[PDB]
């Protein structure tokens, strides 16, 4: 079987300007479990990001939590790239506080 | 805690 | 890790016991009994974890702490005669199967000799002027055949006879020398033999 | 089952070896263990498929293993010394855990030189004139001298026929010369029928002794009789009297 | 009231690249607590949660060591599929295991598990009576009729009812104060306008665990359950978790839609509306 991954650009705490955060970008529901996960600062990939260990639902399908230390700016753009065989490109997701 | 399986297909 | 006895004597037709002792084994550690027949390769017997394991041949008693097995041989025959190997393969969640065997119990099954016939006989060489042989046969398995003490002097263990056509076995030991002061009468001297042991001069 | 090839090896001290194991086809684990004479037998590697992930048991880097295609196996001992000699025994299973088929080992002996090698010297013992007129039966014994090493395979054959029944072979031979590292072995054998069957001038029974020692493979430059693998027999017929 | 504990396995193959990687990861309930990487340097069993750092040394090398046997084990499990399955010796290949229990108040086995399957398939399961096997397929039937000839059931049985549960029962003890305390969610409604006449209400749960967690959008008290847009549930990062509800709504009547939020942590469960 084959699943494309369900993805979400999120910060910890509620997002504060110049104030310190973890951005979080969350891929779930995905199989096989081989996946490219950059989380970007103005389209350039970010350098150390520590993931979480390979772990999977009830249904089989795997989720892994991607996660860095940033600081939320009015000036700077962040988003999730997001590679995978169900994927014929790179998806992007920006990083958008209301979700 | 685990414990071994060692059995195999 | 397990204990066993060193050795374990039992007559044939009869039911064999073989006991082990594990008392470090692990709540998910499996049981395993193999055994090594004279001059050939091992061979798997039983396996078991908690509940008591059946076969038509040989059967695995497990105690309820676990602490220690028995492996139970039903109908024991001369050729069950062998090593009898006690094993924790997976070793308390340590390994995969490669088997540590290591020291078990040796089996001796004696035949029943319902009518003993202890006899020393003497048997010439079918060519040569010369050679000669001492066989000491017939007797029962509570008898017991030493070692010479001697260096010219040859005398071989106890082994058993099977006859499958008359459902007939005998014990017999061979001795032989060089020297022209041996002879058949003297030549078990060394061991414990019936007293009723026929001499024929 | 599992076969192993050859039964038997006699070698000179600082030769090369191979020791072949067929394994049962489908197997994916294979075992080699190693017994020493008067021991159980000792984990040497262990192969995955074609894949060797143990060899933790492996004596010296001198034992090289190796299952190509993931069936045959072979385990080459270079420049073979003493301490090598023993039974090597391969087993394979259905996996990892499952039971251990074993075969029936390979017999090794490493020996200095190979002038220590000699054939076995037969006879054969006919039965006692009393245990005929005593018990109706008739026991021969034959008798094994003068071989070394250990690797002897004795076999009793009437009228051309081996015979199981009414046989006794000594489990471990006696040593002639027990003071040397070499010593050459004695072994004895009982075969035992009813007295009527002995006491018949047609009937034929042979002592057979297969010994394995060298080959034209090896090379020879001693007087007497190469010691080549061979047979050694010896007869008796019946008699009437 | 109820306790679980889970490991995962995950075996992948790659002809060509190496030997297959083997990663595990445990969790008692939704708290990570273990973990094993085939692919670390030096690699061992790693702690994820400072409650099972107590754990003596003679733990955590037992523990490595069954991680790296399962490298071995699960080698041999890919290729043995491949064979069952008539596959080439160079595809990429997953096999997933999930083992475990459940236990009650009491500290009692509710049930036990042990899941397998093979490129996202189910394989082999074990029965709830913890005696039988279920197979998916025909290649899984061979696995098995070995299975059931080895009496592996037993193994199963015995550290479910032994282990598994004696372990789940120290661990909650020595994690007591998070893993059997509930944390309730902060809770509260967002307005993004989208149109002139259409704008997006946004239920919101924040800091919340465990992960379980039931949001619903009410109009008028009727379920609009498919005029609702829903995420899944996703970490934080810092143990708890968070979850939102979306649902379009006309302009002029955000008063009269409700977010209901149900959760271990709520003495009862709350009723939100959006605060102009």
């Amino acid at each position: 079987i084959q699943r494309t991954p369900k993805i979400q650009v999120y910060s910890r705490h509620p997002a504060e300007n110049g104030k310190s955060n973890f951005l979080n970008c969350y891929v779930s529901g995905f199989h096989p479990s081989d996946i490219e996960v950059d989380l970007l600062k103005n389209g350039e990939r970010i350098e150390k990001v520590e993931h979480s260990d390979l772990s999977f639902s009830k249904d089989w399908s795997f989720y892994l939590l991607y996660y860095t230390e940033f600081t939320p700016t009015e000036k700077d753009e962040y988003a999730c790239r997001v590679n995978h065989v169900t994927l014929s490109q790179p998806k992007i997701v920006k990083w958008d506080r209301d979700m | 805690e685990e414990y071994l399986k060692a059995w195999t297909f | 890790k397990t204990t066993q006895p060193n050795s374990m004597e039992s007559n044939e037709e009869e039911p064999v016991h073989l006991p082990c002792n594990h008392s470090t084994i692990s709540g998910t550690d499996y049981i395993h009994w193999y055994r090594q027949l004279p001059s050939q390769g091992p061979e798997y017997v039983i396996h078991g974890l908690t509940s008591n394991v059946n076969n038509r041949m040989a059967s695995l008693a497990i105690a309820e702490d676990r602490k220690s097995s028995t492996l139970i041989l039903h109908r024991a025959t001369l050729r069950d005669a062998a090593v009898y190997y006690c094993i924790l393969p997976l070793a308390g969640g340590t390994s995969y199967g490669k088997l540590t065997f290591g020291q078990g119990t040796i089996l001796t099954v004696h035949p029943n000799i319902q009518n003993p016939d202890p006899a020393v006989y003497q048997l010439r060489d079918s060519k040569s002027s010369d050679k000669s042989v001492c066989l000491f046969t017939d007797f029962d398995s509570q008898t017991n055949v030493s070692q010479s003490k001697d260096s010219d002097v040859y005398i071989t263990d106890k082994t058993v006879l099977d006859m499958r056509s008359m459902d007939f076995k005998s014990n017999s030991a061979v001795a032989w020398s060089n020297k022209s002061d041996f002879a058949c009468a003297n030549a078990f001297n060394n061991s414990i033999i019936p007293e009723d042991t026929f001499f024929p001069s | 089952g599992v076969s192993q090839s050859p039964r038997y090896k006699v070698a000179k001290r600082g030769q090369d070896v191979a020791l072949r194991c067929d394994p049962i086809s489908g197997h994916v684990s294979l075992f080699w263990y190693q017994q020493a004479l008067g021991q159980g037998p000792e984990f040497l590697t262990y192969f995955q498929n074609e894949a060797q992930l143990d060899k933790s048991g492996l004596p010296s880097d001198r034992f090289f293993a190796e299952r190509p295609e993931g069936s045959v196996s072979t385990l080459k001992i270079q420049r073979t010394q003493q301490e090598d000699s023993a039974v090597y025994l391969c087993a394979s299973s259905l996996g990892q855990a499952y039971e251990q088929y074993f075969g029936p080992g390979t017999r090794l002996t490493v020996t200095e030189d190979l002038k220590n090698v000699f054939p076995p010297e037969v006879a054969v013992f006919e039965p006692s004139e009393a245990e005929i007129s005593h018990t109706q039966k008739a026991t021969l014994v034959c008798l094994a001298t003068g071989f070394y090493p250990d690797h002897v395979e004795l076999s009793w054959w009437v009228n051309g026929k081996e015979v199981h029944s009414g046989v006794s072979t000594d489990p471990q031979p006696l040593k002639e010369q027990p003071a040397l590292n070499d010593s050459r072995y004695a072994l004895s054998s009982r075969l035992r029928v009813s007295a009527t069957f002995w006491q018949n001038p047609r009937n034929h029974f042979r002592c057979q002794v297969q010994f394995y020692g060298l080959s034209e493979n090896d090379e020879w430059t001693q007087d007497r009789a190469k010691p080549v693998t061979q047979i050694v027999s010896a007869e008796a017929w019946g008699r009437a009297d | 009231g109820s306790h679980s504990m889970r490991y995962f396995y995950t075996a992948m193959s790659r002809p060509g690249r190496g030997e297959p990687r083997f990663i595990t990861v445990g969790y008692v309930d939704d708290t990570l607590f273990v973990r094993f990487d085939s692919d670390a340097t030096s690699p061992r069993k790693e702690p994820r949660a400072p409650w099972i750092e107590q754990e003596g040394p003679e733990y955590w090398d037992r523990e490595t060591q069954i991680s790296k046997t399962n490298t071995q084990t699960y080698r041999e499990n890919l290729r043995t599929a491949l064979r069952y399955y008539n596959q080439s010796e160079a595809g990429s290949h997953i096999i997933q295991r999930m083992y475990g229990c459940d236990v009650g108040p009491d500290g009692r086995l509710l049930r036990g598990y042990d899941q397998y399957a093979y490129d996202g398939k189910d394989y082999i399961a074990l029965n709830e009576d913890l005696s039988s096997w279920t197979a998916a397929d025909t290649a899984a039937q061979i696995t098995q009729r070995k299975w059931e000839a080895a009496r592996v059931a037993e193994q199963d049985r015995a550290y479910l009812e032994g282990l598994c549960v004696e372990s789940l029962r120290r661990y909650l003890e020595n994690g007591k104060e998070t893993l059997q305390r509930a944390d309730p969610p902060k809770t509260h409604v967002t307005h993004h306008p989208i149109s002139d006449h259409e704008v997006t209400l946004r239920c919101w749960a924040l800091g919340f665990y465990p992960a379980e967690i039931t949001l619903t959008w009410q109009r008028d008290g009727e379920d609009q359950t498919q005029d609702t847009e829903l995420v899944e549930t996703r970490p934080a990062g810092d143990r708890t978790f968070q979850k939102w509800a979306a649902v379009v709504v006309p302009s002029g009547e955000e008063q009269r839609y409700t977010c209901h939020v149900q959760h271990e942590g709520l003495p009862k469960p709350l009723t939100l509306r959006w605060e102009p």
